[PDB]
């Protein structure tokens, strides 16, 4: 009874997460102990999307970052789809990084998402719910690599016979998440390859400023916060919009919202406006990302911290590893309302390494480390 | 043998009971101390537990699977993703990352 099984060759274990569809499991391989999640599906469901997630993940197979699917079918009251174990969600690690990302980590997650959306759109399909939710990262070895999921809501944006792309349409509804939408989305046009981007930018610039500008507007229906949305987004320019930001990002979202209807996006030029602007910082290419310093300072610390025996506790780790890493943790300033250039930036790598630290006897273990 | 709604509450009941009561290592991350101080349970599990303290396999498997998956089922396998290669088309993993000094 303690033995639930899927497809007969993986056992279900710890639940990781609950959807809208329904719940995610930790499970393993009966026969080689590999690692997997575990999606499952009530056939009640009124809006089922499991059967037809597992046939894109099938077809996009292959893929740098893309899922892939060991297996899909019935079991008892479910659907079942059994895929890679994946880590935590860019927006989980987002929390545990208190909601704020480093330019450093911000470009180095951009260049990974640039490249699995060009990857989706060559296979013709468009993603159409692009949010840090929908993107993780793996597990072992597979840690560095930003991989993407949730297709229930993608669709084909051309013709397979002709290539044609699908027609200009109006009156659609809106699917995804309101607060990453297109303002195209928002007026009810056709999604095509320039909304994702867009949604995109709006993902990388609220990694930078901790939030976008359309959140907790209040309303009293569902359809009234989305228009309340919609006329936000409608009248942000994209100087407000990304203030305070490298000049990178109001160029990135001035192209992507001038983008036309069918017309393909230049990948290449929108990846190396953030690799010019990483070089520009003198980033090194080391995959050590935000959470990655803040988790290993953190074992480090607490290690200590047992042998000598919050928000706060976690300011003092955060404190400590932007000291040890000083050229790595760079942010955003609230204040700030021009464009900084590089060296400006840079300037934080200074107050970095002189911050001050609360623990004396602490301090003097790691030193002696 | 099915699964049901009935069946899979009672296993994660289980599971949940032997988690939160009887990992048994004094590691600060697998603590109820740690995990108290995080909501979001993937940044537990799925991440804060990918750290090794013997430097030859990761928690989730030192300790998770220990106290809860072996505790509850003595032939439940789970390999060490570590020993795995680094793969052809995945970005490059500095595993000193995972290797808890001291
Ligand atoms: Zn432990």
């Amino acid at each position: 009874a303690m033995d639930l099984r899927v497809g007969r060759k993986f056992r279900i274990g710890r639940k990781i997460g609950s959807g809208s569809f329904g719940d995610i499991y930790h499970g393993t391989n009966l026969i080689s102990g590999e690692e997997v999640a575990i999606r499952l599906e009530s056939i009640r469901s009124r809006h089922p999307q499991l059967d037809y997630e597992s046939r894109v993940y099938r077809y996009l197979s292959g893929g740098v970052g893309i899922p892939f699917i060991r297996w899909f079918g019935r079991e008892g009251e479910y659907n079942a789809m059994v895929i890679d174990l994946l880590g935590p969600s860019l927006e989980d690690l987002f929390n545990y990084c208190h909601r704020r990302f480093s330019f450093k980590t911000v470009i180095m997650l951009a260049l990974q998402m640039f490249c699995r959306i060009q990857y989706i759109h060559g296979r013709s399909f468009i993603h159409r719910d692009i949010k840090p939710d929908n993107f993780l990262m793996g597990v072992g070895r597979r840690g560095s690599t930003v991989h993407v999921i949730d297709f229930g809501l993608s669709k084909k944006y051309r013709d397979f016979n002709t290539h044609r792309h699908i027609p200009y349409r109006e009156n659609k509804s809106l699917t995804g998440t309101a607060r990453y939408a297109s303002v195209n989305t928002h007026l009810g046009i056709e999604q095509s390859r320039r909304d994702d981007l867009e949604s995109l930018g709006y993902v990388l610039i609220y990694f930078c400023k901790g939030s976008l500008p359309w959140q907790g507007l209040k309303a009293t229906t569902k359809k009234q916060k989305y228009d309340r949305i919609m006329e936000k987004k409608l009248n942000v320019s994209v100087e407000t919009l990304c203030s305070g930001l490298p000049l990178e990002f109001q160029e990135y979202m001035a192209y992507c919202k001038n983008l036309k209807f069918d017309e393909k996006p230049d990948y290449l030029f929108l990846a190396r406006l953030f690799k010019d602007l990483s070089i520009k910082l003198e980033y090194h290419n080391d995959h050590l990302f935000d959470w990655t310093m803040l988790r290993y300072t953190k074992a480090m610390v607490e290690k200590q911290r047992d042998l000598l025996i919050k928000s706060e506790t976690f300011n003092k780790i955060k404190l400590l590893a932007m000291k040890k890493f000083p050229t790595h943790f760079h942010y955003y300033k609230n204040e700030d309302k021009h464009n900084p250039s590089p060296e400006e930036i840079k300037q934080q790598t200074i107050l970095n390494n002189n911050a001050a630290s609360s623990l004396p006897e602490e301090l003097l273990n790691a030193l002696d480390k | 043998e099915c699964l049901t709604r009935s069946n899979l509450k009672k296993l994660q009941e289980k599971i949940f009971d032997r988690e939160l009561n009887d990992i048994a290592c004094d590691h600060c991350l697998c603590s109820t101390e740690n995990r108290r101080d995080i909501k979001y349970s993937r940044l537990w599990f799925l991440f804060e537990l990918e750290m090794s303290e013997n430097w030859n396999e990761n928690l989730r498997l030192s300790c998770y699977n220990k106290y809860v998956y072996s505790a509850i089922d003595e032939s439940w396998k789970m390999e060490n993703i570590l020993l795995k290669e680094q793969e052809k088309h995945y970005e490059y993993f500095p595993i000193g990352q995972l290797l808890i000094p001291n």
